[PDB]
């Protein structure tokens, strides 16, 4: 019945400017304030900005004050966020959340603390492109843990957006292997590992070999790991 | 022409005035015209306070703001009916003579001791304004003081006199704070933020036994009386009969539904607002034992109030509609940030304590109780607190003549000055500011 | 506004309490907000403690002045994730540094190991020596990249996983991004880990070649 | 013991033998129950018929029909701030002496003819029972009629007597048809079907021109009067004053404004029940030009009225919710199907015009017009014919004492019989049965 | 209940009127319905005369006694199809008869032509003489299966079109269904066609091989 | 918003038995009365039954009375018609309506009179299968109209339920073509008539030839009308 629908997430540059629509049904925002919370890249969530359209009072955090501006036209049920002046500290999931404040004393679907927020409108600051997801083989050492289990990974090293899709030996070994979450470099590239675990033994009967999936720029690398 | 047709014509130039020139978006403004347009006319009482009520929605529907019958019924809340039936027991026992032999037999208890029947009259007083009236039982005690008070001089110890007759109508406005019914600034707080009998009783009760005591010490400290002598009442005594006992019955039975009406409610089928029920029921019980006639329950109960509940209610609806109460929560953002809870409770006290001595005590909290609940809501704060506050401080009209009808029911008396009750009043007020500051910021708790 | 405690190791069945400090004893707006990972935030309390139609009875919320709390009485293995308190107060929010919960066990053994830079990274002019740690305990392994008695702060990332799912312990995947030079002109390369499962922290060392 | 509490409790164990032994739908056998018990309170009037308004939403709650709210809400119907607003005017023109003025301008156009002036006062008392009340204004004019013959004799022309006295009332009884305000049973139909000022008005006032000289025509010819005569008034005569045309004006401006109040709400918005807000609007109009003061229509009003007019809205409510009524129209399809209309209305304006001989007009009204409103809804047929045939009828009470209060007001002084009242009723009960039926098939087309 | 006329033919711009009697006087309930072929019925007046919300104003009612009435002032090309009055009593309805509004034009010349059987009937043991009627004005053709001065009642079906689009004309496709021996035993076929536009009734005769 | 669907219709034999179920949306059936209306096989429309759940005051038309029986269970919503005794003359589309009737004086969406119907369930009472659409080619008389127009057509013989499509020449020739409505012959078998009209000078330069496509019994014919 009730829902919110974000869009208008996306690339942007530095300088740049971007603009998020927050499209409500079950409830109207005029009897409602809505909330505008970028959560971070791999952190906590994080307030941004928030309206009351009866009145038109917005309040912004005290992190963006020059740099966002909050709007809403009622009469199909809107809350825009219109964001200026972003920084590279600003790549994030923005939701879009309703906070009912009066209880209203005859009806209404409103609920009363940010109950029905969205999905999230990803937009990412960006400065170069052009990295497609370099892999990059890892060799277990040859001496490697006897009557053990030695981990052997494919690096990914200096691509662009998420995600890029790592599994090994097309999906033929799915036990013991670790997929880590996605690292920013210094220069604005994305770069992860993938590994795996496996007996020292089984080693040499088997090419291990991870595939590099990423639509972004439609890459498709596979790595043959080979000790020496 | 006259003085408060002056008043209306000011206050519409400032309506108009406010509409136009203050930059706003339209709701709001509209929200703050309205708001300033009532305040005057519930301050002044240039119209009486109920017309001003019916105005509201008139100017909720003719500015867009709500359907006609959206703002009609506010006009039904469900406190209203629980006053009226509040309004009917009052009948009951007063017609059916049962709060006067009350009265009687406490104070036979009193073999022939005044100073103890004046604490006896206080006691009382307190114990049926909870039902009745603060200013019928007012007007019924003033006669039983003055007959405790015939053999004492008038011009001589007339300290003696200034202490009963201010300890009774203190007493009446106080215990108007131990019930919804009682006080209607009780039901205005209750309907704005949706309490039950015995959950407003938490805050009333111990409120009312926690300044009753200290205000007859602060009579009995600033005036000296010579409340030492004997009791000599002329009037035929009552005695108990049927039809007196019946109302006993009902009145407890209906008092004990208020009070246990969460576990009898669930144990019923859980229906919104059983206290209402019960009161209607009590009507109802009255009515087929034949104690009150309806021609009594009309002629008593005070439909002013009753539709008054309905004007601040539907106030409150605007300024949440409009959302004027979030445009000045906005506004006053860095104030109340500063300010902690403990000064923001001290200033509503003092303000609404020292603001009903000038205005009324019903229009004074129909008119703060929805500004100060919902620009509450907008700071998260919990409305609960604040409307009860201002209701249990508005009942404290302790300075002046009429601030409440008692004092000048008692100052009709001529046994009293004026400078006495400002003094009394003054000292009164200020501790009442500080029992309510304490006992709220342990509620907060 | 500020939450505590920031991570809590709590095991099936136990119960566990989080704090919330206002520092604006105004507002009583306080809501309390579970999310699993990637996903939009569950509500549970909305003003202080009053519980949330389609929310089970054992998380229950307190006051107690300005000191907010949330308490989970039977932590089961579906209240995993991440807590977090908002105070409103009129319109602008603010929520809390996080709280996460995560299943509890007994000490685990890092399976460290240390990698070289595949021959293709030294064509580029880059290596990414990595050093992992898997299946290990809860987080604590500052993963020294120790050379030459020589410390590189800075240039050393890291990366871990979540809490797995079928022995709930983490992986960690530091790296070392250094130049082609600078890899070239340092033969030993080692990344001590210190962890509780661990009395002495112990270094894999290597050659290159 | 008493007689109306034994009919109450033969009523619950009615009401308890239906619950149980009727085979239905629940829905349908509770609100078969809760209509009959309504009916027997409302017709043998054992418990005040405003208390058996009350105890309709009890009923409606303590059975799970309706949420508390939800049934309150009727209290609240625009319809009755319209007749608070018709209250409010009444109030006006009598505290400032308007209504008497009136009566005294008009019996000095007959400068000494009673056989003119009793003509007059007919005319006078159906030109003022439209907005003041019926019994209001039958006791206002009852002195004047006697000072209109205490020239003649008592015992041996009484026939003039009769005929002055009972032309009054029925000219109360019958100017009530003629408005909304007026009579109740004008709002109870209006509310049950939604009805406006001037959209009732068509239905009233040609009834009411055409029913009153049929009255008097019948009064004339079955008593045979000895009207000749002179006039001779003692009392201070009376004259226009201001606050008396101030109160002309508004109560002018206001009847305009419920006449055309389609063209001026389009011209103004649009909203939905502009009529009431024209009586609210009337109400401040006269509080702040000062002619008349709250406090006179919180004394003049009968909110028991207006508490009866939701709780008919309940019942109706509770019969539309349960489909009672469409039970009923299905266990009545081919009775109603061999029945034209013709024969229904006639029907329907027998039963009501002989019933409210033997009890209340409002209490009939309140609980026949949800009954066959809500019964016509189901059969196709117009509830607005049937609602405002049996609100018209109801007022019809012209056989016996109290039947309506201005037969029992004239048979208070004892120049009139009963068996002459019982007579001239009962043809003129005949006769208004033939008009409303030849009226209402007329407004069918 | 009962509702009049059957048939109307009405050219646009055209005003049109239609009356439903009740015969049951007690419920001013009637409603008028407007259904296209094969789709369900669309309101537009309900109780007699009062429009619906979404109909244009051109579509009023009245009720004039029982002779409930629905009149078009200006009929638009989207408002030719099939009217009804239902009359709702109680619980139970009833609908009107039917009301077709077909859009009017000139006589049309009916091109009428017969038809014999293919060989591959005279095996199954059947003949279908197909009678066709094309492009002609708005119904009265009846077909009159004429042989040998011999009529046969009963096995003459007749099927048409509705209006049509481009023409606003009808086309007929009777069939005389025959037996096996029957077509053997009789040589000639024809079928005689009355038409307004046909001052002679043509009878299209035809002989087997 | 507010809708009606309208399922359980199907085919029957006489003497049989069915159960039409009209699940609604946006409106309650306890406040509103249900309406069963089978129009006709080619006719006009026909009322049949009607419900009150409220009240479960039910009223079945003067034709139907120990055949039908009409029910509806609330706290989803429906209104179950279970047909009984079928006969051959019970053939139709049968709708769903609601009917409002007592206008709440509060707020509903209850329209007023048979706003809302549905789409219709067709029921065929059924005697006999195994009739696929014979097909059945109609030579025009070699004397046709001289210098005019003559038309030709296929004769779709002994088939059952509809649709059946019959398109000349494959799309080819849109214009003139004739697809009569299917009439019911009196051994329960349907056969309509596809008619085209050409110029009588055309007629042999092309072959003309109608696709009978008829998918309950996946039958695809198409035959070669040859004038001799
Ligand atoms: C009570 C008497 C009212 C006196 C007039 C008054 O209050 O001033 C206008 C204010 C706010 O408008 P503003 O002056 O801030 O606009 C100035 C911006 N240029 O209106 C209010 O906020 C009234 C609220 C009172 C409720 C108790
Ligand atoms: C007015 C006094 C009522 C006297 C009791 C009475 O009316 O009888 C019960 C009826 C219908 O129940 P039933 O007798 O048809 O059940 C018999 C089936 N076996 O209830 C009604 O319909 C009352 C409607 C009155 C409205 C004016
Ligand atoms: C006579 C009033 C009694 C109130 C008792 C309240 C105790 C909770
Ligand atoms: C004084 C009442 C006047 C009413 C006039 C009505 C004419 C439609
Ligand atoms: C200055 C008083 C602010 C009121 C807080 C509710
Ligand atoms: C017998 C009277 C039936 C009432 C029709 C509304």
């Amino acid at each position: 019945e009730v829902q919110l629908v974000e869009s208008g997430g996306g690339l942007v540059q530095p300088g740049g400017s971007l603009r998020l629509s927050c499209a409500a049904s079950g409830f109207t925002i005029y009897s409602s304030s809505i909330h505008w919370v970028r959560q971070a890249p791999g952190k906590g969530l994080e307030w941004v900005a928030s309206i009351y359209s009866s009145s038109g009072s917005t309040s912004y955090a005290d992190s963006v004050k020059g740099r966002f501006t909050i709007s809403a036209d009622t009469s199909k049920n809107t809350a825009y966020l219109q964001m200026n002046s972003l920084r590279a500290e600003d790549t994030a999931v923005y939701y879009c959340a309703r906070y009912n404040i009066h209880y209203w004393r005859w009806y209404n679907p409103a609920g009363q603390a940010m109950d029905y927020w969205g999905q999230g409108t990803l937009v990412t600051v960006f400065n170069q492109i052009k990295g497609g997801p370099s892999v990059f083989p890892l060799a277990p050492s040859s001496k490697s843990t006897s009557g053990g289990t030695a981990a052997l990974g494919c690096l990914v090293k200096d691509y662009f957006p998420e995600p890029v899709t790592v599994s090994w030996n097309s999906g033929a070994l799915t036990s013991g292997v670790h997929t880590f979450p996605a690292v920013l470099q210094s220069s604005g590239l994305y770069s992860l590992s993938s590994v795996v675990t496996v007996p020292s033994s089984s080693l040499g009967t088997q090419t291990y070999i991870c595939n590099v999936n990423h639509k972004p720029s439609n890459t498709k690398v596979d790595k043959k790991v080979e000790p020496k | 022409l006259h003085r408060n047709s002056l008043i209306v014509l000011a206050d519409v130039a400032l309506f108009l005035a406010l509409y136009h020139f203050l930059p706003f978006e339209h709701n709001v403004v509209l929200g703050i015209s309205m708001l300033a347009f009532i305040a005057v006319l519930w301050l002044t009482e240039a119209l009486h306070v109920t017309v001003t009520a019916i105005l509201v929605p008139v100017m909720a529907v003719f500015f867009g703001i709500f359907e006609t019958q959206a703002a009609l019924n506010n006009f039904a809340n469900s406190i209203i009916f629980l006053f009226l039936g509040g309004f009917a027991l009052a009948a009951a026992m007063h017609h059916q003579g049962l709060d006067k032999v009350i009265a009687d037999k406490v104070l036979a208890m009193a073999q022939g001791k005044m100073s103890v029947a004046v604490f006896m009259l206080f006691g009382v007083t307190a114990l049926l304004s909870m039902w009745i009236s603060n200013t019928a039982t007012a007007a019924m005690m003033l006669p039983l003081v003055l007959g405790v008070l015939s053999k004492v001089d008038a011009d001589k110890q007339r300290s003696t006199y200034v202490f009963v007759l201010l300890g009774v109508a203190y007493s009446a406005s106080i215990g108007g704070i131990a019930t919804l019914v009682g006080s209607p600034p009780n039901a205005i707080a209750a309907a704005e933020v949706g309490l039950s009998f015995t959950d407003w009783m938490k805050f009333g009760l111990p409120t009312a036994m926690m300044m009753l005591p200290m205000a007859i010490a602060i009579l009995y400290f600033l005036l000296k009386p010579t409340l030492n002598g004997m009791f000599e009442l002329d009037r035929a005594p009552v005695n108990w009969d049927k039809g007196k006992v019946v109302t006993l019955g009902i009145f407890g039975l209906t008092v004990f539904l208020w009070i246990f009406s969460s576990p009898i409610n669930a144990a019923l089928g859980g229906f919104k607002s059983f206290d209402t029920l019960v009161a209607l029921g009590a009507i109802l019980m009255l009515s087929f034992a034949r104690v009150v006639h309806w021609k009594e329950i009309q002629k008593t109960a005070d439909w002013g109030v009753l539709l008054l509940f309905g004007g601040g209610l539907c106030l409150s609806n605007v300024l949440k509609q409009t959302g004027t109460s979030v445009f000045l929560a906005n506004a006053l953002s860095d104030m109340v940030s500063h300010m902690g809870i403990f000064v923001v409770i001290l200033v509503v006290a003092t303000f609404v304590v020292f603001l009903t001595e000038f205005a009324s005590n019903t229009a004074s909290a129909a008119l703060l109780i929805p500004v100060f609940a919902t620009v509450a809501e907008a700071f998260g704060m919990s409305p609960v607190l604040l409307s009860v506050l201002i209701a249990v401080a508005a009942s404290c009209a302790f300075m002046l003549p009429v601030a409440t009808p008692p004092n000048a029911i008692v100052f009709a008396s001529g046994h009293i000055k004026q400078s006495e009750m400002m003094r009394v009043g003054l000292y009164l007020n200020i501790a009442c500011i500080g029992l309510l500051t304490a006992i709220a910021m342990l509620f907060w708790q | 506004m500020t939450q505590s405690p920031s991570s809590l190791s709590a095991s099936v069945g136990d119960r566990v309490t989080i704090t919330c400090r206002a520092s604006q004893s105004v507002s009583s707006a306080v809501a309390w907000y579970q999310q699993k990972p990637g996903k939009a935030p569950k509500l549970l309390i909305y003003s202080a403690s009053s519980l949330y139609s389609g929310v089970p009875s054992r998380f229950s919320g307190s006051r107690s002045g300005t000191d907010f709390t949330l308490t989970i009485s039977s932590l089961q293995p579906e209240d995993f994730a991440t807590y977090y308190c908002q105070q409103r107060y009129g319109l602008l929010v603010t929520f809390g540094q996080g709280t996460k919960v995560e299943i509890k066990r007994t000490v685990a053994a890092p399976s460290v190991f240390i990698f070289p830079p595949s021959d293709s990274q030294l064509k580029s002019g880059t290596a990414s020596v990595v050093c992992l740690l898997n299946n290990f305990y809860p987080r604590e392994a500052k993963v020294q990249w120790k050379v030459d008695n020589a410390l590189q702060s800075g240039n050393s990332q890291e990366s871990v996983t979540e809490q797995d799912s079928k022995d709930s312990t983490y992986s960690l995947s530091s790296t070392l991004t250094l130049s082609k030079a600078d890899y070239e002109k340092h033969k030993v390369y080692a990344c001590e880990v210190t962890h509780q499962g661990l009395s002495s922290p112990v270094t894999k060392s290597f050659n290159r070649g």
